[PDB]
């Protein structure tokens, strides 16, 4: 039962969230 | 002495000021200047 470490912190690459944010600015 | 008065007053008409800030607070108007808005803005640009 030794416990492993669970998921790592993701990097979320900067376009990502660039063009999300874009999409999230034209529709709001 | 006449001759010195209307040499002065005819530069002192050249010398007018409030033609150019008529002309800056036209401009200024024309253009609409603001900040109204987006607190930042995210915009798309082909970098080299």
């Amino acid at each position: 039962r030794k416990l492993v470490h669970d998921k790592e912190l993701a990097a979320e690459d900067e376009q990502v969230f660039l063009m999300k944010q874009q999409s999230l600015l034209a529709k709001q | 002495g006449q001759k010195l008065k209307q040499d002065g007053d005819s530069f002192r008409m050249k010398l007018n000021t409030q033609e150019i800030f008529d002309d800056w607070a036209r401009k200024v108007q024309q253009r609409n200047l603001g900040v109204s808005g987006r607190i930042f803005t995210i915009e798309s640009t082909r970098v080299r």
